[PDB]
């Protein structure tokens, strides 16, 4: 119903209008390198 | 194509819309026959 | 010895054989991107493609 | 139809040591020759073909 | 930068040299347990 | 005839009953594995006490 | 993804297995926002304790440490390689 | 301690033992698929779909699916690979398909083709894909 | 989906960003609009001939892919209602023969009958009828697709079960049983085989599996007989020579 | 699953010596004794006969 | 094919490679804690009851 359709967890307040699924973000995982700054990343060419 | 027996190996055609069976074993199992076409490796 | 310019290393280092594993999590599988990629239809959000 | 993979034998192989003694000299690099992908200017072709028939 | 380039020089390290004490030390150690121990057992006795 | 029950593998009405590694082989199957489950439809359940 | 150790201890990271999100801003007005409001050089002290979040951590410590002590002496060699390693630096060697 | 890159729990690892088989591995995978009969008219076939006769396909290549709809064993199957073709017929011949992950560059291993429990012919594919220590 | 400045010739689906651009320049002419693939009454007899039906595929005990299409084939039959006034058991029996048909595995009426309580001649009429009703062909008998379960039955090795197979048919191709119901020319080919091999029956228990009697084998032997040592496949390891298969 | 044709660590070729090593351990040869005659000598050429698991030789089993 | 060792290591010729200098630490490159625990070099010149040279 529409009461159920508009309630609480993974909702349509609750779930889609503060939290929602963002485009342009990728995951990988993380390994150092002494060579860098504090200011710089390092990005495979893959994902870039 | 050509198909497996998966108990006595023994190929045989099975023609496209035909029931999957052996022959002179009366099996229910195929397995498709290895390509034709030759894929290259490296030793590395 | 260092294996860079052939130097000693002035402290002693410990080394020996021991037994490892390889865990079952490698990275070839954690790795995924999205940019302007596929969305629904209803509520026009972006979707799994 | 053995019991290890294609790519496991093909690895197996590389791993053998060839006599290198005296022809290493007068083989081009394979990036280097001007002949196509292969020829006997930069290159050793081997073969190998077994059957096991006994029991 | 500078302190990892010099540290291939210097080297660190942990082995079990560094995890294990002389026998003057060790028996002393042993000394003092003991006695620690037996005054245990006389607050023991006391209380019943 | 009343129904059908499943049976545990490597028990004292399964297929695979008392046999010897000499046949375990000829089936197809490990002489090492424990037995101590059920096949439904195809997965491998097993029981927690 | 790589990245310096001394941003370790604000993420609370640890490189055994553990992934980070990187999001890429699209417009110009919100990179200049990030350019001039939270990079990592800005954020060095923090106002929750008012001292920095950020100082020298595993080996680097435990080096500098034995680098500083008083019969600690370095040959002319590996000061010409220590000091190609600055970016800050004069141009000048200092007398002994 | 060595170049700094094993702090907080890594490990450098020798590069020219791992090219002489240090835990080398490979990795396995199986797909199911099962041709169905869901309504009187509505029925799904194992088949090559062609381009001018079946409508909703992709334009992905069809060349390495055989007569039967299936890929023989041996071939290197990339991302992006359609691996069985399968047609349902509209009340022309509406085709559906399964494609592969995306970064698989597997090879396949071996297809069985055999009857599952309610009597309906399906199939199974395995492919192998050889995983070096990176 | 209609572009002013320039025609789309191709307007493709890419499936990895659920977006639709069109080659021949380019345009999304759509963009991020593709998403990346006791109540009854009617048939309370029809449902509970299905479950009647599931009821007598039920005996059989196989599977029920050929129950689905009788399912269907009973809906056909239902929908038309020309042969509405008939009895639906009937029906759904000939469905059940049919199907089997259609599989390729036909079951004696006789067979039929047995989890039915329809005459055969019923069966048999409503069957024409719904061929009629639902116009399409059929296909012949072969003998062979009855070897299996009946030689199972017997728990007959394959090479007799090949070997009657053979004897049946080659002498089916000679026509050695003009009009002669392939059931009995199967079973005495079955017994011949049977008599050929260790594994020996009498006439009587093959008659009861086949559903006949012994003097209705009799005949049919009597037929076969004659090229009883020729009609054997080549590929075959006598226990009692074709002279010394009894004769009956 | 089947001898390594080199060791790991040094490289030297170890792939020839398995059927030698049960042969002399069968002559009944002390372990210590075999490995020395082999001729491997650094720990690192003997771990890998040491510790070696044939399995290939239970694969063998199921026929083709 | 030919090759070297910066490929693959299967074009590498050589097994293990040693290499060593100043067999007494005439120079203490390396610093000994305890110098009395240390086995004594197979290239040594020392004396049984010694454990470095002078420095
Ligand atoms: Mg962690
Ligand atoms: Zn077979
Ligand atoms: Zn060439
Ligand atoms: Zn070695």
């Amino acid at each position: 119903s529409l009461k159920q359709r508009l309630k609480g967890k993974e909702g349509r307040v609750r779930g889609n209008l503060m939290g929602k699924r963002v485009d342009f973000s990728a995951r990988t995982v993380i390994t150092p390198d002494p060579n860098l700054s504090i200011d710089q990343v390092g990005v495979p060419r893959s994902i870039a | 194509m050509i198909y497996i027996c998966g108990e006595c190996h023994t190929e045989n055609e099975i023609k496209s819309r035909d029931p999957i069976r052996c022959r002179e074993c009366g099996y229910r199992i195929m397995y498709k026959k290895r390509t034709k076409r030759l894929v290259v490796f490296d030793a590395r | 010895y260092n294996g860079f310019t052939g130097r000693k290393i002035t402290s002693q280092i410990f080394i020996g054989p021991t037994y490892y594993q390889r865990l079952k999590h490698m990275v070839d599988d954690k790795i995924h991107s999205r940019a302007r990629g596929p969305i629904q239809i209803l509520n026009r959000q972006p979707m799994e493609g | 139809s053995s019991v290890l993979h294609d790519e496991f034998i093909a690895h197996r192989l590389g791993l053998i040591p060839l006599t290198s003694d005296d022809i290493v000299d007068k083989l081009q690099y394979s990036r280097d020759c001007t002949c196509e992908e292969f020829c006997p200017e930069c290159s050793v072709e081997f073969t190998l073909d077994v059957r096991c028939n006994e029991d | 930068t500078v302190i990892n380039n010099w540290l291939l020089i210097e080297g660190h390290t942990i082995g079990i040299g560094d995890s294990i004490a002389d026998s003057k030390t060790y028996q002393d150690i042993q000394n003092t347990i003991k006695k620690a121990k037996q005054d245990v057992i006389e607050v023991i006795e006391k209380a019943h | 005839f009343i129904g059908k029950i499943p049976i545990m593998l490597r028990s004292t009405y399964c297929l695979l009953n008392g046999l010897t590694d000499r046949d375990l082989c000829e089936l197809n199957e490990c002489p090492l594995d424990p037995g101590g489950y059920f096949i439904i439809n195809g997965s491998e359940k097993v029981l927690i006490a | 993804f790589r990245l310096n150790l001394s941003v370790t201890t604000p993420y609370n990271a640890d490189f055994d297995g553990d992934e980070m999100n990187l999001h890429l801003p699209q417009s110009l007005e919100t990179r200049a926002e990030i350019q001039e409001l939270a990079m990592v050089p800005r954020m060095i002290v923090t106002p929750q304790s008012n001292r920095p979040v950020m100082g020298i951590v595993q080996d680097t410590l435990t080096a500098v440490r034995k680098f500083t002590k008083r019969d600690v002496f370095l040959e002319r060699g590996e000061v010409m390689n220590l000091l190609m390693f600055l970016s800050t630096w004069d141009g000048k060697v200092p007398q002994p | 301690s060595y170049t700094g890159y094993n702090q907080e729990d890594s490990v450098i690892m020798n590069r020219s033992a791992v090219d002489r088989g240090f835990f080398r591995s490979v990795f396995y995978r199986s797909y199911k698929e099962q041709e169905s009969k869901k309504g009187f008219d509505q029925e799904e076939v194992f088949e090559k779909p062609t381009r001018e006769t079946c409508q909703g396909m992709r334009h992905a290549i069809y060349d390495k699916l055989d007569d039967d709809g299936l890929i023989a064993p041996g071939v290197r199957v990339s991302g992006d690979d359609v691996i069985i073709g399968k047609t349902v017929t509209l009340p022309t011949k509406r085709d559906c398909s399964t494609f592969l992950r995306t970064s698989e560059t597997g090879i396949v291993d071996q297809v069985m083709v055999t009857l599952n429990q309610e009597g309906y012919k399906f199939c199974k594919i395995r492919v192998r894909s050889v995983r070096i220590p990176q | 989906v209609t572009c002013p400045n320039h025609p789309d010739a191709i307007l493709v689906e890419d499936y990895r960003a659920g977006d639709m651009i069109c080659p021949e320049c380019g345009l999304v002419v759509g963009d991020r609009v593709i998403d990346v693939g006791t109540m009854s009454s009617s048939d309370r007899a029809m449902m509970n001939a299905f479950k009647e039906i599931t009821t007598m595929a039920d005996r059989i005990n196989l599977p029920r892919n050929i129950v689905d299409r009788t399912n269907n084939l009973f809906k056909q039959v239902y929908e038309q209602k020309s042969l509405k006034g008939r009895a639906n058991d009937a029906i759904a029996s000939a469905c059940l023969y049919i199907a089997c048909r259609q599989e390729g595995v036909p079951r004696t009426f006789k067979e039929i009958c047995a989890v039915s309580r329809i005459s055969k001649k019923e069966i048999g009429r409503c069957f024409k009828l719904i061929l009629k009703a639902l116009e399409t062909s059929v296909d012949l008998i072969t003998t062979g697709d009855f070897m299996s379960r009946f030689c199972s039955n017997l728990c007959l090795p394959k090479q007799v079960q090949m070997a009657a197979t053979h004897i049946a048919r080659k002498a089916v191709e000679l026509d050695l049983v003009p009009g002669r119901s392939p059931i009995s020319v199967a079973a005495a080919a079955i017994y011949m085989a049977s008599q050929a091999s260790a594994e020996k029956r009498t006439q009587k228990e093959i008659g009861d599996i086949a559903g006949v009697a012994d003097v209705t084998i009799r005949q049919s032997y009597r037929l076969i007989y004659p090229r009883a040592p020729d009609l054997f496949p080549t590929d075959f390891k006598f226990d009692t020579p074709v002279d010394k298969l009894p004769q009956l | 699953m089947i001898i390594p044709v080199r060791c790991f660590t040094c490289g030297k070729i170890v792939g020839n010596k398995w059927e030698a090593y049960l042969g002399l351990l069968q002559a009944e040869y002390t372990e210590g004794d075999a490995l020395d005659a082999l001729g491997l000598k650094r720990y690192c050429c003997r771990r890998m006969l040491l510790a070696h698991v044939d399995l290939i030789e239970k694969l063998l089993n199921y026929a083709p | 094919k030919k090759g070297f060792g910066k490929e693959h290591a299967k074009w590498n010729p050589t097994a293990g490679v040693a290499f060593e200098y100043d067999p007494d630490n005439a120079l203490r490159h390396t610093v000994y804690p305890k110098p009395e625990e240390w086995p004594k070099s197979e290239y040594s010149e020392l004396d049984e009851d010694e454990s470095q040279a002078p420095y």
